[PDB]
């Protein structure tokens, strides 16, 4: 009988090195992907005590990792660099368009048409084409920071969404950064 | 595509390897008592039981002194050292009783209780007795059987006991706390029929696996004494899968 | 090899359950990735893979 | 032990973060951020030594 | 013969899996290596639970690590030896000039040229011969000091500069420290 003989060997080494490759998944290793991710950058000044590789919110749920930190000698200070999503940080194809009529009602909008020029075409020419491209849905001048989650734990990214008009694309910089403030410099600042 | 089939052919045998061990289980414990059975069986637990109290005695000193020592190596950064009491309990109360003292179970008296009934099988005293019916389950198995279901249960408590004392002994005698802390620490915290009857009732449903997986592969060996000493090395195997594989289902029921 | 890989994963997930269990109501459980490690590079391995 | 402790560390991340739920992140953050290599792992193999 | 020799192999293969697994996923042996790392040394007077083998920050990042303490009973003072990275702890072939360029500039500078001006090239020929190697971009009023990361934290060095026009020699100590302090300190040190 090598119709069932055969058929238990076959059926366990099949399923399992089906397992062997769900611990291939789950130990921080080479699965685990992400939505076609990408690197834009931030100077600090000072992130000090800082984990690499770590969580990077946009208000309050993961859109990312960290990826490298990095000093100049020459000016004496440090430069982030960060990997975001491309499902949490991207556009729908319709919701790529209400922002693009929504600019040339920002650019050229009721009281913008009226003191940056008569015919500002060259803020309404460009606004299509640049939205066009891979955009961002991060603001433009959205500050990001670190925080600490909670009291204990490590710090992590935190992205304030103030306001928005002129949006970011793959690899750009954010010119407002926060640094960290730990406990000893609370002190002194009080007392 | 051979040697798959060698692979096939051999867990379709350990499958069918079960179905006979439950029902010689059946066949024990639905039967009418023996007579004089009781003076068989408290020799019996002579044999499994008091035996093994020496080695589960001073191995309950060495796993309460290393949890008296990585507690507080722990504890002190935190200097919330009030758990020290409630951080050797609780863990020696869920899980190292029930575990640790199985694996050491299955070692002494797991795999003597599989040599004893294997070297019963080869010499054909089992078979002798059976021509003069007296059917050997019932002679040699079954006191061999209920010595070892009343007597590990009888060891994990002797076991979690003197962990917890041991934990005391180089805690406040060699490192120093509060003699006060340690037992109103203690005390308060540990519920007893929440935690003490449910790290029993872990201890019995492993003496059941432990032994019965010990006596089967006694009873179903082959003769040829290295058809003994392949057996008493395919019981300490079989157990300790299915000591912590049945621990881990029953933790998450009463702990979820 | 087998028996020592499938009896890795049950001390694991014990102490994925009661180091969870504990670590909830202390509520800093940023040490569950360091209450994992630290006994089982210091302890469990060396005892308990000696003992199976 | 070596493929003890591995596989034992896999096996807290999974029912860990899997099946309870912590900040993965956090966790091997913390995890490579107390752990020394010459002081515990090799430490934890002159044990395995001396017991084999 | 080859049918148990090449099933030995595959567990040569799961150990040395496992060990990458421990040395470089886990184990600070990614984060051991320096390049050229020199040696400093300084004279604290508060060390309490500052371990040796710590990680050393500078501007709110990372550049290396503390190699060993020891006190000097001449004195009553704290001495440490640290490895301080000779690459991106100091400079390279592109920041050389751009060292020289401001060595120059900022000492041949018309108001402040008057510090040993050139008198035949007094400003220019000092300057680029101060430092013609060795030299750090770490001030000569820098203060170093001892920090931690959270309500319990660890314990590393915070090498914080200010000002500075002059920098440091492989080898060499820090005029300004710091001590630490901690909660037996800290209440007194309010008032």
């Amino acid at each position: 009988s090598r119709t069932s003989e055969l058929a238990v060997g076959i059926f366990v080494i099949i399923f399992g090195i089906a397992l062997f490759f769900l611990a291939m998944k789950v130990s921080g290793l080479v699965g685990t992907n992400l939505s076609d991710g990408y690197t834009m950058k931030a100077q600090f000044d000072n992130v000090n005590g800082l984990k690499p590789r770590a969580k990077v919110t946009m208000s309050g749920v993961t859109i990312g990792r960290v990826d490298s930190i990095t000093l100049d000698p020459v000016t004496r200070l440090a430069t982030v660099t960060f990997d975001l999503d491309g499902k949490l940080t991207s556009f729908n194809a319709e919701q790529l368009k209400e922002v693009q009529k929504n600019a040339l009602d920002e650019l050229r909008y009721s009281s913008d048409y009226t003191q940056a020029t008569p015919a500002q075409q060259k803020t309404m020419e460009q606004q299509l084409i640049s939205n066009m491209n891979s955009i961002t849905s991060i603001d433009e001048d959205a500050y990001i920071m670190v925080a600490t989650n909670g009291l204990l734990g490590e710090k992590y990214l935190k992205i304030v969404p103030g306001g928005g008009l002129n949006y970011l694309k793959r690899g750009d910089t954010i010119s407002n950064t926060q640094g960290t403030m730990d406990l000893e410099d609370l002190i002194s600042k009080f007392i | 595509m051979n040697t798959i089939a060698w692979l096939g052919r051999l867990v379709i045998e350990r499958i069918r390897g079960i179905g006979v061990a439950a029902l010689m289980l059946l066949q024990i414990i639905f039967s009418l008592p023996s007579a004089g059975g009781f003076g068989r069986f408290v020799y019996q637990m002579h044999r499994v039981g008091v035996m093994s109290l020496l080695i589960i005695t001073v191995s309950g000193l060495f796993i309460g002194l290393v949890l008296g020592l990585q507690g507080y190596s722990i504890l002190v950064n935190v200097g919330s050292e009030s758990m020290l009491g409630t951080m050797v309990s609780l863990t020696l109360l869920r899980e190292l009783a029930p575990v640790v003292a199985a694996l050491l179970f299955a070692g002494r008296a797991g795999s003597a209780l599989t040599a004893e009934i294997g070297s019963m099988k080869q010499s054909e005293q089992l078979a002798s007795m059976e021509m003069i019916g007296v059917d050997p389950l019932k002679q040699i198995v079954s006191p061999r059987l209920w010595a070892g279901i009343v007597s590990l249960p009888m060891l994990t408590v002797i076991f979690a006991a003197i962990g917890i004392v041991g934990g005391k002994l180089v805690g406040v005698d060699f490192l120093g706390v509060d003699e006060g802390s340690f037992w109103s620490g203690m005390q308060n915290n540990v519920q007893f029929g929440h935690d003490v009857v449910n790290g029993i009732i872990k201890s019995i449903v492993f003496a059941l696996l432990c032994t019965w997986i010990a006596v089967f592969q006694g009873y179903a060996c082959d003769p040829t004494p290295e058809g003994i000493a392949t057996a008493m090395t395919r019981t300490v195997v079989y157990s300790s899968l299915c000591v912590l594989g049945f621990d881990f289902v029953l933790t998450a029921v009463m702990f979820g």
